[PDB]
């Protein structure tokens, strides 16, 4: 916050949770905002409070094509309590709690897992870090840190100390030179192959890939585009480079293209701008592919409205996360335990875990109760 | 079923989940700690050792240290920036000498500020490249550096620069190929020193050394004293690159255009509009540009590409070679590559690209009639025994940098810049810095002492 | 001559690489036919898309990218940097023509691309791109049998090799063609052995081995019996390119050719047809045999008014956009 | 016409080609007519709108330089600011044979021509030559250096070191067997 005084701007800082991210399966934006490319095939320690083993976010990046520089993120393995717990979010959406399938939501040991929409999974922990993982159109990861851990972390996302020249500090006490040379010090398994520096732009290969990627990714830097509202805040040049590189290199050009556009939108919305309606004539197959009875939404900024939640509250909705977009039930509707989207009148109040049907007067413990609009009331 | 001390380990007997050959204690994974849900059978060193990664067994206190894709055996030393590290117990112990901060202002407007941030700004007016004249007290600050883009033959795309090195009450204008002096304030001795460092004018102030390639690139190297107390287009030197876009009123912006527009000297000057991407503007140059800029990926710069990240340098080269559509293309490409050349030179490497086909440098020119002192050295001596500095010592010892230097023989051991020649006895410089031959009166004569009377 | 700097695509998806390998890969989409891919900066990128005319395997589009110039040949038309052009189109270093029976794109010091427009397509490359190329045309290192089909030390098969060098469109997912079942037919009547081993290619046996060509001939014989001569024509091209002098194997039944009235179809005629615009062009030529239409020796071609081949003494002259018949004179004020 | 096509180069072109009217080429302008050379220089500097400008201007001026060389003069323009010619390149670690001469020797005692005579004795012309000392008196083009003894050239003109077999060995005589 900056006040206009003394002929200048008097600027103080509100505390800011740091934000790491891995987008396109290759690009990494650290806590110091040192964007760098990583074409590797191993499990890399994405972030770790390298004083202790309190938490350890791991990311498994896997080569996805003929070219050595064709990568996709494939998993996010939050190790915890020194490896005692491991929450592994795969790329299909499957969530493994201690290598066991666990549907969503789940709330235990202060850890809360839930899907704000069909595109994202939120792994909120009390240790300080929050993971927000994207599955649609492909796999991307975002990490938020309570600024208390400033200047303490290690790993790929850098030590979070407001210095871009120290981000490549390795465990040997020197700043590494380039991205891949730095990453190959943080591999999980000694048997992995070292990442290699990539100069050859895949954009130069196919002229049709060229024109496609150009004509679409140029929507970023267009001053009349929906994205212009964030131009005066976030410089879109790295995002445009990401979109170019992805779409040219991606076998599913639309998937990586829309992943890049979603990444730009989500970063800007993290900075506090609500970019909306940017999918004009583009990425609409992600409008349509929604699960039945759900619908798209551009500003999903809370939990998912559920019949159980409106009946008996929910731990889920007590987590603050950047407003992501995706598929959710529309307002005025709720999804029952069956998952289908019905209005409040069609979903039941739940007492002691008992399905108590809507608009139904019942007797319990010398009391008379009613289930009006999914809301439970008791008298006497 | 192995040969060297490392023996086979099989997961059939062990309960599922043990750290197998994949989680082998190794010179790298000894420290991070290995993760694997699937055991794999393979040959693993006996307890108390690790592997070299090639099938050997080595003690944990001799594991080679890896730096920048290289591998170094213990007992090897490396040089990072201005200091030297040595590999011991899988770590680097480095000397603790302070290293000068570096700002780089070159090309069509690329800047690499002190804190390592990089951006591009195409400004046309005078812009404060640095100053101490920003603070709750402006008057305890000393220096100030402004630059602006000169076109050398037209009014079009930039061809050179114009620097204004103020130092307290002095002043030095750098334009058109050499320096000047418009000292207006108190007339003491110079708080600066001037030297011909290869293809650079280098001006020191005992803590602040400015190097100008004489066409369009300025590299400024500051002592660690000025940390956090400077401003302008080289950031505020705070080791915090996110907020280096701090304008005149210190309202950190996410845009380069506003940050550049803030530091214009004269508010009457019009703000620069949106910079335009060169290669898009003139596609018919792009191919040539890439073919010219591809020098950065070729085996000429194979070694340095592992020591210095060359992505943004390549983007700058291609942008500049695309932009210069009004004349002087070789200079644009030459300086775009030479910024990376100096990055390599400072990092650890004496790279010498500069082929007769590619960015040639005439250095026989100052060789008179078969004299062969003047030779092209890719990294010049840290200090020059110049005519102006007969001592041979220097204040801000710059490392090697490209250009050609004279190998002044003992018979003629004085390098004179005002004639560019190795000679026996030097002349004289006055207060303003003009030169005369010995035995000449000055507007006192010139003698072995110099200007005396 | 053009010993090992040639590759080609002919007939039923038959690919001949630089170093002599022949195989069959029945793809149906775009593939990187050749590309400067082991250098700091690419020089050429030639790709083909192979499709069907009813049943005949054809090339439906070629895209040659080279040094900032994009050339897309398809639908009997040529696109230069996105614009249709009328053949021939010539510029510094590049010239594209409807020469002979094909469309030829020659980029000087880079490549020579012949494309009959229906099936065949042949690349000549400079020697300087040795070992720095990769594609269906091979590695251009000179070793045929050891380095093409060994990816990550694993030896692989024509289907695998032709599928590795694949490239989809921006919004296209082309499948991979499945292996074709066993063969039949073979060379029953001996036509492939009668012709290929016949006198016409005697010295061609000393230069280019016909075993793969024999097999391809038999395989095409399994295909339509109006399309068996592609392998023969390709063998003639290869024999010409290795340096040898092929002989006229054609007969009024063996895929006969037709040429204009004064003009004859020859195998291995001089590529530089003497034309009384330059009636002694063929003097010190350096270019191997070329198949096509020609003129009988002694009478040069008439390109001034396109009257066929005329004797050296009866063909017109030209002055300032004017064409002068023989016997005509024109007097300037000074001459 | 180039300058009409690209007027925005035109000014620069003249500034670059004005080298012909300057005191650098004062003397030669009275020995060789330089109207057409200047027109060619300006047209070339105007035309090269796709890259490689200094080469265009350099060669346009160097044609006039050679005309002056052939007429009667040894003119040396080639300033480090203007058309430089890297000739320190072939200097090995301080060895200083390679010097730039504005007018070269009529014939060069090359590796291929050990005799030192020549068939068409050309006059001086720009370029840098090695002052091959008597200790190493043979100029070898394939390596560009002054050397003590030469190797051998086959019929096609390929070069090999002494004692190396040709696809016979190499000796002081040459290729022998
Ligand atoms: C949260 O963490 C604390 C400390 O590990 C633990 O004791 C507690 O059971 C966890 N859950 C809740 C709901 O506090
Ligand atoms: C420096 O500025 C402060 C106000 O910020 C003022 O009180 C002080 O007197 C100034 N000191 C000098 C030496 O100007
Ligand atoms: C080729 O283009 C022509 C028009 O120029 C069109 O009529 C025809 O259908 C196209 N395809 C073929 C195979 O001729
Ligand atoms: C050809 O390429 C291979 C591939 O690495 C290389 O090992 C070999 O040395 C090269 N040889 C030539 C003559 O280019
Ligand atoms: C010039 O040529 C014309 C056309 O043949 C002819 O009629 C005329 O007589 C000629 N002039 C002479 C012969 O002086
Ligand atoms: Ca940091
Ligand atoms: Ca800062
Ligand atoms: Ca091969």
């Amino acid at each position: 916050s900056c006040t206009c005084s003394g002929g200048l701007w008097q600027c103080q800082d509100l505390p800011c949770p740091g934000t790491c991210s891995v987008q396109g399966g290759a690009h990494i934006s650290t806590y110091d905002e040192k964007l760098y490319d990583l074409h590797g095939d191993c499990s890399y320690v994405l972030s770790k409070k390298c004083a202790d083993s309190s938490f350890t976010v791991l990311a498994e990046l896997r080569k996805c094509g003929l070219t050595d520089n064709e990568n996709c993120l494939k998993a996010v393995t939050l190790s915890l309590d020194g490896g005692d717990t491991a929450i592994r979010v795969q790329a299909d959406g499957g969530v493994f709690l201690n290598s066991i399938y666990t549907q969503l939501p789940l709330s235990a040991a202060n850890i809360t897992l839930f899907t704000p929409s069909s595109f994202f999974i939120v792994v909120q922990t009390g240790l300080g870090l929050q993971l927000l993982v994207q599955l649609v159109p492909l796999m991307q990861v975002f990490v938020r840190l309570d600024p208390a851990h400033q200047g303490q972390m290690c790993g790929l996302c850098g030590n979070f100390n407001q210095n871009q020249a120290d981000d490549f500090t390795a465990l040997s006490g020197v700043v590494e030179a380039t991205g891949a040379a730095f990453a190959n010090t943080w591999k999980a398994q000694a048997a992995c192959a070292n990442a290699r520096n990539s100069f050859e732009d895949p954009c130069s290969l196919s002229v049709e890939n060229e024109n496609y990627a150009r004509h679409w990714c140029s929507r970023l830097t267009d001053p009349n585009s929906a994205f212009s509202r964030c131009h005066s805040i976030i410089n879109p040049k790295p995002f445009h480079s990401n979109c170019m590189f992805d779409t040219c290199n991606c076998e599913r050009s639309e998937d990586c293209l829309c992943a890049a556009l979603s990444s730009y939108v989500h970063a800007c919305a993290a900075k506090g701008v609500q970019l909306s309606d940017w999918r004009d004539g583009v990425c609409t197959k992600y409008m349509q592919n929604c699960p039945k009875s759900q619908r798209y939404a551009y500003v999903v900024d809370a939990c998912q409205p559920t019949c159980r939640g409106l009946s008996e509250a929910d731990v889920t909705c007590s987590v603050s996360f950047v407003p992501v977009d995706g598929c959710t039930c529309p307002a005025g509707t709720f999804l029952n335990d069956a998952g289908a989207c019905v209005p409040a009148q069609e979903c039941p109040c739940y007492a002691h875990g008992t399905v108590l049907a809507p608009g139904e007067v019942v007797h319990d413990e010398g009391a008379v109760c009613s289930c009006t609009g999914g809301k439970l009331s008791c008298l006497g | 079923g192995c040969a060297a001390p490392m023996v086979y380990l099989d997961c059939s007997n062990s309960s599922a989940g043990t750290p197998g050959a994949e989680c082998l204690r190794s010179c790298h994974t000894l420290d991070v700690g290995c993760f694997s849900t699937h055991c794999v059978s393979g040959c693993v060193c006996p307890p108390g050792l690790v592997s070299d990664g090639s099938g050997g067994c080595i003690a944990e206190e001799d594991c080679p240290c890896v730096h920048n894709e290289a591998t170094y055996k213990p007992g090897e030393t490396i040089r990072v920036d201005c200091n030297t590290c040595t590999c011991r117990n899988r770590r680097w112990e480095c000397s603790h000498r302070l290293c000068l901060g570096t700002c780089v202002a070159y090309g069509d407007g690329h800047f690499i500020t002190f804190d390592g941030d990089r951006y591009s700004f195409e400004g046309s007016c005078e812009y404060i490249l640095a100053q101490d004249y920003c603070g709750d007290n402006t008057t305890h600050g000393t220096f100030r550096i402004v630059t602006e883009n000169i076109p050398c033959g037209t009014t079009g795309t930039t061809c050179s620069k114009a620097i204004k090195l103020f130092v307290e009450s002095y002043e030095l204008i750098l334009q058109e190929g050499t320096f000047k002096a418009v000292a207006r304030g108190p007339g003491g001795d110079p708080p600066y020193k001037i030297r011909y460092m290869g293809i650079f004018l280098v001006i020191e102030t005992h803590g602040m050394a400015v190097s100008w390639d004489r066409k369009t690139s300025v590299f400024i190297r500051l002592h660690q004293d000025y940390k956090g107390r400077v401003c302008g287009l080289c950031g505020n030197f705070d080791d915090n690159a996110i907020n280096d876009f701090a304008t005149r009123s210190r309202s950190v912006v996410g845009d380069a255009l506003e940050f550049g527009n803030s530091w214009k000297l004269s508010p009457s000057c019009p703000d620069a509009l949106a910079p335009k991407d060169p290669c898009t503007a003139n596609p018919f140059r792009k191919s040539w540009a890439q073919k010219q800029c591809s020098i950065l990926h070729g085996p000429t710069f194979a070694a340095c590409r592992s020591q210095v990240d060359s992505t943004k340098y390549y983007e700058a080269c291609v942008n500049d070679a695309c932009a210069c559509d009004s004349g002087g293309d070789c200079e644009c490409f030459c300086t775009a590559v030479a910024a990376y050349a100096q990055a390599c030179h400072d990092a650890g490497l004496c790279v010498s690209w500069r082929t007769p086909d590619t960015c040639p440098l005439f250095c026989d020119f100052y060789n008179p009639h078969g004299g062969c002192e003047w030779h092209y050295q890719p990294c010049g001596a840290p200090c020059l025994k110049t005519c102006r500095n007969p001592s041979g010592h220097c204040l801000v010892d710059l490392p090697g940098l490209e250009g050609c230097y004279p190998k002044c023989p003992p018979s003629q051991p004085f390098f004179n810049e005002d004639q560019m020649k190795c000679v026996a006895q030097c002349g004289c410089y006055d207060k303003d810095g003009n030169y005369y031959d010995v035995g000449a009166r000055v507007p006192c004569n010139c003698t072995p002492s110099g200007i005396q009377c | 001559a053009h010993n090992g700097r040639v590759c080609s695509t002919w007939g039923d998806f038959h690919y001949k690489t630089f170093d002599g390998d022949v195989f069959r890969f029945p793809g149906l989409c775009n593939y990187v036919f050749s590309e400067h891919c082991r250098a700091a900066y690419e020089d050429f990128n030639v790709q083909l898309r192979r499709g069907l005319v009813g049943s005949r395997p054809v090339v439906t589009r070629v895209v040659i990218k080279a040094q900032g110039l994009v050339l897309e040949a398809s639908n009997g038309s040529v696109l230069i940097n996105g614009q249709r052009e009328e053949l021939p189109y010539s510029r510094t270093g590049l010239l594209v023509e409807q020469s002979g029976d094909y469309i030829k794109v020659s980029i000087r010091l880079v490549l020579t691309f012949l494309w009959n427009g229906e099936d065949s397509a042949l690349l000549e490359l400079d020697p300087k791109y040795a070992n720095q190329t990769c594609g269906l045309c091979g590695d251009f290192n000179g070793l045929p049998a050891f380095n093409e089909f060994y990816a990550h030390n694993a030896r692989l098969t024509p289907l695998q090799f032709g599928n590795l060098q694949k490239l989809d469109g921006p919004t296209e997912q082309c499948p991979d063609p499945l292996p074709l079942p066993a063969g039949n037919c073979t060379d029953e009547e001996g036509i492939c052995h009668r012709t290929l081993l016949g006198p016409a290619f005697a010295e061609c046996h000393a230069l280019v081995d016909s075993t793969a060509y024999l097999a391809a001939c038999a395989q095409d014989l399994c295909r339509c019996p109006t399309c068996p001569c592609a392998t023969f024509v390709e063998y003639s091209r290869q024999c010409a390119h290795a340096g040898g002098q092929p002989r006229n194997w054609r007969c009024p039944e063996l895929c006969p050719r037709t040429c204009p009235l004064n003009m004859q179809h020859q195998e291995c005629g001089s590529p530089c047809t003497d034309t009384c615009s330059n009636p002694q062009r063929a003097q010190l030529c350096e270019d191997h045999c070329v198949d096509g239409c020609f003129c009988p020796p002694g009478t040069v071609l008439d390109d001034i008014t396109h009257s066929g081949c005329l004797p050296l003494g009866q063909c017109p002259c030209t002055h300032g956009g004017r064409t002068y018949s023989p016997g005509t004179s024109f007097n300037t004020t000074c001459s």
